């Protein structure tokens, strides 16, 4: 039932984690974001890392 | 990354 990502949809795939805690997102789907593996060490959505 | 498949 809880939505997530920039496409504000249910959880589905593969999820990856914004690391900045005080992300308004916090979850997104990785196609949504242009992955298809994980990337390595730290990652940041584009809300927290655009302006 | 930290990642996560959604559970079924
Ligand atoms: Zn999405
Ligand atoms: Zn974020």
């Amino acid at each position: 039932e809880p939505t997530y990502c920039l496409c504000h949809q249910v959880s589905y795939g593969e999820m990856i984690g914004c690391d900045n805690p005080d992300c308004s997102i916090e979850w997104f789907h990785f196609a949504c974001v242009g992955l298809t593996t994980k990337p390595r060490g730290k990652w940041f959505c584009p809300r927290c890392s655009q302006e | 990354a930290r990642t996560k498949q959604t559970a079924r």
